[PDB]
């Protein structure tokens, strides 16, 4: 219709997040007639990428998710208006200011931390916000709008890890701790983790009373011994000279990386010797690096239904329908009312919303200003955050916990 | 072991979800997709990202005037262009793991034979009559048949898999589900009290597709927002005589229905493709149980509605 | 007094008598079904 359209070919949007989600619904707003679209994304492609975020090819490995983006749509539609930043969106540059000149923002986002951060910036700018969010066969969609709904914040022990380890997550947490504890000569740091510090864990002898004790391995020892290639589980030996190799390719501050081969096979190895030391089944190269990366399934098919919706519901918005927008569940298999989406009527702002509500105040009984302001209550710049013009009164009363 | 390291890398977050033996089944299996209009080409998008051994994209027909401006796998003026090879360069592009092939003649003149070479085919479209001809030869091949459309805010998807054996993670347990032929699903009687019953429970969005497809048939062509005032009238009318000789009161599609089941819409094209087209994934590579049959989208209330209708 | 079953996103069937989000008939909790929120993208 006549004035929806005008508005899609006048106002300029924002989309945060060139990915999965983001390649979707850059291609859409396309096609939709959007004719001034912001992009960012901070990242550059990866191979993985290549199932599912349609606008990159193998030769674009590398360079920037929002360039290679633009370049692509531009391709198909010349006329297009996209401008492309290869950035991150928790940049103070991207202030109120900039985000009051969209008539929409769309998150593409996968962290729930940057959608702390691009809600407080929308609600400031006072500007429509869809949300989204996808993994494996699932997802969803709604409508964040200042005074009308919901904002989106509306609603392993140290004895574990280092003396009373159980599962294999554990020896994965505690290889990546060790990775940190090192990088953020390979057979006496063998000797000194596998060998030693685990005879200094058998003095603490009330631990062992219970659960099987650990059994020491020692270097020379050790040396004296379908599916993917990543998916094989290899003997001791294998990993104990892994992590040997490891720390030689590492020698040569780092901040741990999944995608970094040699911190990797660290992980790998140091976990595995850690779960055999511990009478576990060693785990695949393949499974740790899920378990250690927190590595999402993901496909093609979820992200384009969920950017799909995500167009409709910012055409509602544009439409001046707000009420008809809602919270849309992708699910799998339907539900009892035959229904695979699932929508919901939205639900308005929580009066007792720690972020949204009118002067908001919070109860906590260096380490104050990351791990409280920061980490927990999602604040980038700081109680104030002028950039998310968003204020805070914290009232003071396991290091920290909130009431 | 199956797959290359290269393929390996690549399809891994997908692997993480469907696991290595599904991928190799997908990576065995040739689909055949009829039309590449905006649907199409979501689809074709989608199993060619996946990983499918191969897609022969057959469309006869040429790019026009009234097409969109901007269309995903097609470049700006290719006007007069067969539409399936203005879509190829693109859509091979997207995964060169993939045989994409291209077939320009009209897919009423193919003979049986031809289908032979397929382990799944997916029509949009297509006339209910070419609909239910491909159907037949499908169910005498035991080739997994889909089809789908979209029209306005709506679209939906068919299948028809026959008898369907999966696999599913409860440990995977083996499943069985059986399908009909599309031409008992659409041609569903209406007059029995357990029928009576199900009416009461079953989406509109069934007697629009009616509709919409008894449109196609008489006009050898969707409605279009071009003739607008045009197709509206004729739809109306067709609302009337198609309720009517099923028994069924025609104001259960609203009169208003005109107004929102006209052209393709990009997000809607995106959300059937992306349905259909896992379909066809979970079909080909016989893990998770298929929607049986009927999926049926409304993007003005944003409902997805599973019916299963005609047995 | 109440035969109630509570079917997640993954069609898990478990049973009750007397993260998440709680439906009944398409209306939040103030069969069940629940979903959770995704934060992938
Ligand atoms: N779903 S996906 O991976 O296919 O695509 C998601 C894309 C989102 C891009 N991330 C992005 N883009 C723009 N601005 C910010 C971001 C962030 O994700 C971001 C910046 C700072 N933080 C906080 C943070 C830091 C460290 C760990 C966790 C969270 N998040 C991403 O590159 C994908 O292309
Ligand atoms: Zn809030």
């Amino acid at each position: 219709p006549r004035e929806l359209a005008e508005a899609v070919a006048g106002g300029r949007v924002l989309v945060v997040g060139a990915g999965g989600i983001g390649c979707e619904l850059l291609k859409n707003l396309v096609l939709t007639g959007f004719s001034h679209i912001d992009l960012i994304d901070l990242d550059t492609i990866d191979v993985s990428n290549l199932n599912r975020q349609f606008l990159f090819q193998k030769k674009h490995v590398g360079r920037s998710k929002a360039q290679v983006a633009k370049e692509s749509v531009l391709q198909f539609y010349p006329k297009a208006n996209i401008v492309a930043y290869h950035d991150s969106i928790m940049n103070p540059d991207y202030n109120v200011e900039f985000f009051r000149q969209f008539i929409l923002v769309m998150n593409a986002l996968d962290n729930r931390a940057a959608r702390n951060h691009v809600n407080r910036m929308c609600l400031a700018a006072d500007v429509p916000l869809i949300e989204s969010g996808t993994a494996g066969y699932l997802g969803q969609v709604t409508t964040i709008k200042k005074g009308v709904t919901e904002c989106y914040e509306c609603h392993f022990p140290g004895c574990t890890i280092r003396n009373t380890p159980s599962e294999p997550i554990h020896c994965i947490v505690w290889a990546k701790y060790l990775f940190n504890q090192l990088f953020g000569d390979p057979v006496k740091l063998f000797t000194k983790l596998f060998k030693d510090d685990i005879r200094y864990l058998l003095t603490m002898d009330k631990l062992w009373r219970k659960r099987k004790p650990p059994v020491p391995l020692d270097w020379a020892e050790v040396q004296s011994q379908l599916g993917l290639k990543d998916q094989q589980v290899l003997d001791v030996k294998s990993y104990a000279r892994l992590f040997s190799k490891s720390i030689e390719t590492l020698r040569v501050e780092l901040i741990w990386d999944k995608d970094d081969p040699s911190a990797m096979d660290f992980v790998t190895s140091a976990a595995n010797l850690r779960m055999h030391i511990f009478s576990m089944n060693m785990k695949s190269r393949f499974d740790i690096k899920s378990m250690a990366g927190n590595i999402i399934p993901a496909i093609a098919t979820t992200n384009a239904v969920i950017a799909g919706l995500i167009v409709l519901e910012g055409l509602k918005i544009l439409s001046g329908k707000i009420d008809q927008c809602r919270t849309i569940f992708l699910n799998k298999q339907p539900n009892p009312r035959k229904k695979l989406l699932v929508p919901c009527a939205l639900d308005p702002p929580n009066p007792n919303c720690y972020v949204c509500a009118s002067k908001p105040e919070v109860t906590v009984r260096l380490t104050l200003q990351d791990k409280i302001v920061k980490e927990k209550f999602a604040m980038v710049a700081p109680a104030d955050d002028f950039l998310q013009d968003y204020t805070l009164l914290i009232n003071i009363l396991v290091e920290f916990e909130v009431v | 072991g199956g797959i290359s390291e290269e393929e390996a890398a690549q399809y891994d977050r997908q692997i993480r979800l469907w696991g290595l033996e599904a991928q190799k089944r997908l990576r065995a299996s040739r689909v055949l997709l009829v039309g590449l209009k905006g649907l199409g080409a979501e689809i074709a998008k989608n199993l060619i990202l996946a990983g499918v051994k191969g897609l022969t994209m057959l469309d006869h027909e040429q790019v026009t005037p009234e097409d969109p401006g901007a269309q995903f796998l097609i470049r700006t003026g290719s006007v007069g262009r067969n539409r399936a090879e203005a879509s190829l360069e693109r859509a091979q592009n997207l995964n060169p793991m993939v045989d994409v092939k291209v077939d320009t003649e009209d897919i009423e003149k193919k003979p049986e034979s031809f289908f032979t070479q397929f382990d799944a085919v997916c029509l949009t479209c297509c006339s209910r009559d070419v609909i239910v001809k491909v159907d037949q030869i499908c169910h005498k091949n035991s080739i997994k048949f889909f089809t789908g459309d979209v029209f306005g805010y709506h679209g939906y998807t068919f299948a028809n898999l026959g008898e369907h054996e999966f696999v599913e993670e409860k440990t995977m347990v083996k499943k069985k589900v059986v399908f009909c032929p599309v031409k008992e699903a659409l041609e569903v009687d209406w007059s029995s009290e357990k029928a009576k019953a199900a009416l009461k429970r079953t989406t509109s969005d069934y007697f629009l597709l009616q509709v919409l497809l008894k449109f196609r048939t008489d006009k050898g062509r969707d409605p279009s927002s071009d003739t607008y005032e045009e197709d509206s009238e004729l739809l109306l009318q067709i609302r009337n005589d198609v309720l009517d000789s099923l028994g069924i009161s025609p104001d259960l599609l609203p009169e208003d229905f005109v107004r929102y089941c006209f052209s393709e819409m990009a997000p809607v094209c995106a959300v059937v493709g992306g349905i259909l087209a896992q379909e066809i994934v979970k079909a080909l590579s016989q893990r998770d149980p298929p929607h049986n049959n009927f999926f049926f989208f409304d993007g003005m209330k944003g409902n997805g509605i599973v019916e299963c209708l005609g047995p | 007094y109440i035969k109630l079953k509570v079917i997640g996103q993954d069609s898990s069937e478990i049973h009750f008598k007397v993260s998440l989000r709680f439906l009944f008939e398409g209306q939040r909790i103030a069969v069940i079904e629940v979903y959770q929120e995704q934060t992938g993208g």
